[PDB]
């Protein structure tokens, strides 16, 4: 009641001061349910113990009338009523010990302790961004060692939102030539020369920049001259501005440039030092890059004006305005701009987005069939060398069209009470006419230390999933630039589009069904509906069969409609490392995330950076946020946050595994350390017709499991270092222990239950047989000959045995654990020897002088500690000899001096 | 201002030592612990193999035979000495009756005669042993008062309707006067008298001196407090009517200052077997010879076949004759040595290099 609430408040205050309804935010983990099952097992063991006590406490009807009646003479009577009364209240007052008292709070005590130790990791501290790992939910952290699936949004996580201009498609002509790391990776994976050829390409690009700047200086003088800020290198388009490729080329190229400069949602602000200098910052990095490169090439957009744009061309100023704007929507995947220009007055509706959303709607009857093919090929190769596709489509509105647009706007503006649905439907139905005029090319840079980190995670035996919506070719190229997507694997692409429509063009459901049946029958063997799913859920995942699988938007959309489709998709997604999905909304991928979570449940990571990732984190086992784009708001609706992705390598692989092992080992230790205390009482109560003999002190109800020996178990739970961080990083194979769940099972529960029973047997029957013959061992005076003093013997044996046992299993003998072990024993001795010298020990009163001074005490604790530690230590040795696990093997080999040249806390980004 | 502090502790890099299980480290620790522990086990066994002991059961020395000197049945006397194996020397028992007591159920004096073949090392304890005495009944063991510690005399309500500990079963009588030694634990006291001296048939001019001063330490001396008995509300226990037919008067009050054995029975035995010290001799070296004791028979025990006897011993650094400690020491030494040799053989038989990278669970491919 009050004590629990006040201690919760005080520990929250301690958490707050050390950091600078209910508890669980949303849902618990599997460990909580397994703990509930284990506590139910403890409860039923207590209940059967009570039953086997109470049968004897009452079966004495046919037993001999011992001296239990020759002294009392108080025959109450009522065997059916009063004896049952005695039994029930004896049961309810003397069998309340096996139930865990502090475990229900100690679990989250340990969780918050290790979480705050996570929070204080200076190696998990960002330098540039300066955002360490800040936990939000202190409850769920044990799952971080059993992770076997990662869900990643490559918009901000895999690559930073630092845009770079490479090429641009104008009227089917590609302008822009350079050499990025992606091009070098493609060339080196194509088998062609890359060192001499790479240097030749670099010097050619340098010559192109030299001639571009020379021509720019010679022909005119621009307002954006700069020795280091210049990033424009394309020589083809700098000369193709006036008349290089004809007058029509000029008309189309400036028309495209004006259309693009009329299509953006970018905020432009002047620099504080120099107002003319551009400090363009906004929410859309791609549009910011587009306007920056427009400024560099000559279309300088300087100033902060929302009711119109002010742009200068080599000094010639011009002002305009965009009439209507429709920003990017999570479902639209595009931005719409409606402009109107007076004279021949004309309106222009321009839709900016990816290929899938733009090619979906257009004038089928009226198609150029020339610009369409050119743009399609342009974007195909752009995705091939990894250029993010940004295409724009134009729609002209004449005077009659403008008038009917105005009429439709003024007649559809009277809609209220969620008009958005009506507006979306009417715009979709009447917006069937579109014409494409081209697009641009932008590329993204990766994070720091991506390939090595993802490779060592892959070598750790864990599988990751990566998501996007743009397209597949850019996605696979980004994967190839890093080393997550190696060679020697073919693509299990299930696209319901492309060249496959030429020969087998039909509705997508049956074609994707045929191809997935092909994959499920003759590519991998899992043809079925029930047996294979159960086999997969029983096997609990394993990285094998290193291939790659690709899905398209339509197949994923229709996959949610079929039970057989979802089970077959779950079966086929058992690839080793590579899983890719595109053309899907965040709702659809959230649905597939919860699908893969429900069946064959496995802890899933939800790393993401954006706005579409919130659906990932809200429906996930555990999520980690990234402080990148405007979607950084996702971190509040998340579990953990970190400045950059490269840090999570240390989090899940190193610290999460330690969490999992420490918890899964210490919980069984806590269950072990409690059963003996009640079981000794059970054996002492066998006599007196099970009247309920209370062997221990009235004060031992609490201090045994609350003050004396509760320290080292939680100490090992929180302050354990299973292995050095460096060697774990170099050799992450030990993480398979979380993959195969080789430390959490009911067999361990029963094994430690039997171990506790046997330990209690030794602990009870050593001092008892030390007194069987004459119990006159005093060496002076009378002796002890009382239940409380033999209780002192047995509790001392039990506590020293448990403390040495958890000390034994403790993997890091340091200057910290042994000190508090010695302190726990010292305070036990001191309390037992001091509190006995008080009136509160009215009966006992003499522990120190009548027990400790006796050499029998030491003579019996010696045999107690040997018969406790030696059998299980020999079992440990024989298990480490005939079944040597990898952890002790790597421990001893690195201790021997093999891995000492490397320092501690080394990083690959140095 | 906001940068986290860098330290070994905040990163959990405190200095540590990680021992591993290798024969170069496993063997020496086993050999040293085994040799020292077997050595001390042999030492304690040698110490235990020296002390003597005699015990005689006399719970049924009132109808086993007549009032003559008859031999005690072998199921009652057990003798252990460090220089004799077949030292039978069957003790004799005799009974003498007295009609001065109305309680004819159990009365009279039981005299016993035993002998010792060797002298003693100036350290003699005499205890009374009880067998099958149920002192672990909750109502029995949770029936005593707290005021008797200080000699205070509270009201009947404070001792009858008190908390879980009180003199509930025998709180009140027909008179209503409370009991100073209330509670069944005190009311069920052993009721026998022991001689303060031991007769010596060899040389009667110097008998063997005994005392009942010093059974327990000064705890009771540090427990004694001034008392204020009202000498009018105190009534004898219902089982003490024969002891006090007239009840307590202003002279027969049970004092605690000197003869604490009246209350040394406060705490019961650990378990069914019951044994408490009744006679101590530190000054007089007991020589060999024949000796005789006399014991009253006031306490009834045959109503449920309970057993009662005497036990004379010497003690040691580890008490009296009980080879159980030596047994456990030898068992532990043998088990530890056997494990050490088993693993030594497995190292010889399974001779292989300790750190094998190919043995990892991921080196199959
Ligand atoms: C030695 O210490 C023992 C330990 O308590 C004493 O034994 C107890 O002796 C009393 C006295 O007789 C005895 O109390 C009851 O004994 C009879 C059956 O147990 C019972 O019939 C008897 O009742 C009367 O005799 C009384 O006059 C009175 O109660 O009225 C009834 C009816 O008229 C009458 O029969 C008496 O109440 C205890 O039972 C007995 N203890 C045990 C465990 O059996 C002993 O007295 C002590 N002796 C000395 C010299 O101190
Ligand atoms: C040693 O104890 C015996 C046992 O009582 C004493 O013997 C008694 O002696 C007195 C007088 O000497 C006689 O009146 C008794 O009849 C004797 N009793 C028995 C049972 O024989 C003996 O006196 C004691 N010796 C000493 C020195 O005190
Ligand atoms: C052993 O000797 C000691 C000391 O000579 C005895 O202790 C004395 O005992 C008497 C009677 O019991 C007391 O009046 C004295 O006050 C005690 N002296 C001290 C200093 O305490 C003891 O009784 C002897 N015991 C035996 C068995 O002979
Ligand atoms: N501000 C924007 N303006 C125009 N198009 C955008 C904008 N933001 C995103 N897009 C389009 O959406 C695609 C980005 O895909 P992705 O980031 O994976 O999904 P989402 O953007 O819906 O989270 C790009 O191909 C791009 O054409
Ligand atoms: C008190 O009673 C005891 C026995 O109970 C007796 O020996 C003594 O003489 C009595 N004394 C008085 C003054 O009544
Ligand atoms: O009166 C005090 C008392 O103490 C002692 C007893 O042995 C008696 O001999 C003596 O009379
Ligand atoms: F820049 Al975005 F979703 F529009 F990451
Ligand atoms: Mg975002
Ligand atoms: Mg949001």
């Amino acid at each position: 009641s009050v004590p629990l609430i006040v201690i919760v408040i005080i520990t929250a205050i301690k958490d707050g001061i050390e950091d600078s309804a209910g508890v669980t935010p949303t849902k618990k983990s599997r460990i909580s349910r397994e703990l509930n099952f284990s506590v139910i097992l403890n409860f039923v063991l207590l209940f059967i113990l009570c039953f086997t006590a109470g049968i004897v406490n009452g079966v004495y009807y046919k037993q001999k009338p011992r001296s239990r009646d020759y002294f009392e003479f108080g025959t109450i009577g009522g065997s059916a009523s009063t004896n049952g009364f005695v039994s029930f209240w004896v049961a309810v007052i003397l069998y309340q010990s096996l139930v865990p008292i502090s475990l229900y709070i100690s679990v989250e005590i340990i969780k918050t302790a290790q979480a705050i130790f996570i929070y204080t990791d200076v190696l998990l501290y960002n330098a540039k961004l300066d955002y360490p790992c800040t936990p939000k939910s202190w409850n769920i952290s044990d799952d971080l060692g059993q992770i076997e699936y990662i869900f990643s949004d490559k918009t901000g996580t895999l690559t930073q939102n630092v845009m770079e201009f490479k090429k641009c498609t104008i009227n089917g002509v590609s302008y822009g030539r350079a050499y990025t790391e992606a091009l070098a990776g493609l060339r080196k994976r194509q088998g062609v020369d890359v060192e001499s050829e790479g240097r030749r390409e670099k010097e050619e690009i340098a010559k192109d920049r030299e001639t571009m700047i020379d021509e720019l200086r010679s022909m005119s003088d621009n307002t954006q001259f700069c020795p280091e800020d210049l990033t424009f290198v394309s020589k083809e388009i700098v000369e193709d501005l006036k008349g290089s490729s004809g007058d029509h080329q000029q008309k189309c190229c400036e028309h495209f440039l004006l259309a693009l400069a009329l299509c953006h949602s970018v905020l432009v602000e002047p620099n504080k030092d120099d107002p003319k200098k551009l400090d363009i910052k906004a929410q859309s990095p791609d549009e910011s890059a587009l306007v920056s490169t427009a400024r560099q090439l000559g279309y300088s957009f300087v100033g902060s004006s929302k009711s119109g744009l002010i742009v200068e061309i080599q000094g010639v100023q011009k002002e305009f305005q965009v009439l209507n704007v429709l920003e990017f929507n999570s479902s639209r995947k595009r931005m719409s701009c409606i402009i109107k220009i007076p004279g021949e007055p004309k309106a222009l509706l321009i839709c900016k987005g990816a290929d899938s959303v733009i090619y979906s709607r257009l004038d089928r009857t009226q198609n150029d069939a020339t610009l369409l093919e050119k743009t399609a090929l342009h974007l195909e190769e752009y995705a091939t060398e990894g250029l993010r596709t940004l295409c724009l489509a134009q729609r002209e509105l004449t005077w009659s069209e403008y008038e009917r647009w105005v009429k439709t706007y003024d007649v559809a503006a009277a809609s209220v009470t969620n008009r958005e649905e009506e507006l979306d439907k009417v715009t979709d139905v009447i917006e069937r006419e579109l014409i494409l005029l081209g697009g641009t090319a932008i590329e993204d840079r990766l994070q720091d230390g991506v390939p090595d980190s993802i490779a060592l995670l892959a070598e750790a035996g864990i599988k990751l999933w990566v998501l996007t919506g743009d397209k597949v070719e850019t996605a696979i190229n980004i994967g190839f630039s890093c080393n997550v997507l190696n060679n020697d694997m073919e693509l299990l692409v299930v696209k319901a589009s492309g060249e496959d429509v030429e020969e087998f063009g039909s509705d997508p459901i049956q074609v994707v069904n045929n191809l997935v049946t092909k994959y499920l029958r003759e590519k991998f063997g899992m043809s079925g509906s029930e047996e294979e799913l159960k086999e997969a859920k029983r096997e609990h995942g394993l990285p094998q069969g290193n291939f790659a699988v690709i899905i398209d938007g339509d197949a994923l959309k229709v996959a949610l409609n079929g039970e057989e489709m979802r089970r077959k998709f779950l079966l086929l997604c058992k690839n080793c490392k590579a899983v890719l999905c595109c053309r899907v909304s965040p709702a659809q991928k959230a649905a597939v995330v919860k699908l893969v979570k429900k069946t064959l449940d496995v802890m899933t990571l939800a790393i993401g950076d954006g706005s579409n990732d919130v659906a990932m984190i809200q429906s996930a086992d555990v999520g980690v946020g990234i402080a990148g784009e405007e979607g950084r708001q996702a971190v509040m609706c998340s579990d953990y946050a970190i400045g950059q992705f490269r840090y999570v390598t240390r989090l899940v692989l190193v610290h999460g595994k330690w969490c999992y092992k420490r918890l899964a080992e210490m919980i069984p230790q806590f269950f072990y350390k409690n059963v003996i205390f009640t079981l000794s009482l059970f054996w002492y109560g066998i006599y007196n017709n099970f009247d309920g003999s209370y062997l221990f002190e009235y004060t031992y109800l609490t201090f045994y499991n609350l003050a004396f020996t509760s320290v080292p178990v939680i100490l090992l739970a929180v302050l354990d270092q299973d292995v050095s961080d460096t060697v774990s990083m170099l050799v992450p194979q030990l993480y398979r222990v979380g993959i195969l769940r080789k430390e959490w099972n009911q067999t361990k529960f029963l094994w430690y239950m039997l171990d506790g029973v046997y330990q209690s047997v030794i602990c009870f029957f050593f001092p008892y047989l030390a007194y069987h013959k004459n119990m006159v061992v005093t060496e002076n005076g009378l002796g002890l000959d009382h239940r409380y003093f033999v209780g002192v013997f047995v509790t001392a044996i039990a506590v020293t045995s448990c403390n040495f046992y958890v000390f034994m299993e403790q993997y890091r003998w340091d200057w910290f654990c042994g000190l508090f072990i010695c302190l726990s024993l010292a305070v036990f001795y001191g309390w037992t020897g001091i509190w006995t010298s008080s009136s509160s020990s009215n009966e006992f009163y003499k522990g120190a002088a009548r027990v400790f001074a006796q050499p029998a005490y030491w003579a019996v604790l010696f045999v107690g500690v040997l018969f406790c530690l030696l059998p299980r230590f020999t079992i440990d040795c024989i298990r480490k000899i005939f079944y040597p696990k990898d952890i002790e093997i790597v421990r001893e080999m690195w201790l021997r001096g093999d891995f000492d040249l490397y320092p501690q806390g080394y990083d690959p980004t140095d | 201002n906001r940068r986290p502090k860098e330290d070994a502790f905040t990163q959990q890099r405190l200095a540590a030592i990680n021992p591993v299980l290798t024969p170069r480290t496993v063997l020496p620790l086993y050999l040293l612990i085994a040799v020292v522990f077997v050595i001390v086990g042999g030492c304690i066994l040698a110490q235990n193999s020296k002390v003597d002991e005699v015990t005689i059961y006399y719970q049924d020395c009132m109808t086993n035979a007549t009032s003559s000197w008859s031999d005690i049945p072998s199921e009652h006397w057990q003798f252990v000495f460090h220089k004799y194996k077949t030292y039978n020397t069957a003790p004799q028992w005799r009974f003498v009756d007295d009609e001065s007591d109305d309680f004819t159920k159990q009365r009279g004096t039981c005299q016993i005669r035993f002998t010792t073949p060797s002298d003693m090392k100036n350290n003699v304890y005499l205890n009374y042993v009880l067998e099958k005495f149920a002192a672990n009944h909750r109502r029995y063991v949770l029936s005593f008062s707290e005021d008797q510690i200080r000699g205070e005399d509270a009201s009947y309500e404070t001792v009858h309707d008190a908390t879980g500990i009180n003199c509930k079963p025998l709180s009140k009588n027909a008179d209503g006067k409370i009991y100073y030694p209330c509670g069944l634990i005190a009311n069920s006291m052993f009721n026998d008298t022991f001689p303060l001296q031991l007769t010596n048939v060899g040389d009667t001019s110097n008998n063997y001196s005994l005392t009942n001063k010093g059974i327990n330490w000064e705890s009771d001396k540090k427990r004694y407090k001034k008392t204020k008995y009202n000498y009018t509300q105190i009534a004898p226990p219902p089982y003490w009517e024969k002891m006090y037919p007239d009840g307590y008067n202003e002279t027969n009050i049970p004092d605690i200052q000197d003869w604490e054995e009246f209350q040394n029975w406060m705490r019961p035995g650990a378990f069914d077997k019951i044994t408490k010290l009744i006679r101590i001799n530190k000054n007089d070296t007991l020589p060999a010879g024949e000796y005789q004791l006399d014991i009253g028979l006031h306490w009834p025990v045959l109503e449920f076949n309970g057993k009662k006897g005497i036990y004379l011993t010497h003690g040691s650094h580890l008490g009296g004759r009980n080879p159980f400690l030596g047994i456990v020491y030898l068992i532990g030494g043998c088990i530890c040595a056997a494990m050490a040799l088993i693993l030594l053989t497995f190292w010889l038989f399974g001779g292989r290099k300790i750190a094998d990278a190919s043995s990892l669970s991921w080196n199959m491919k």
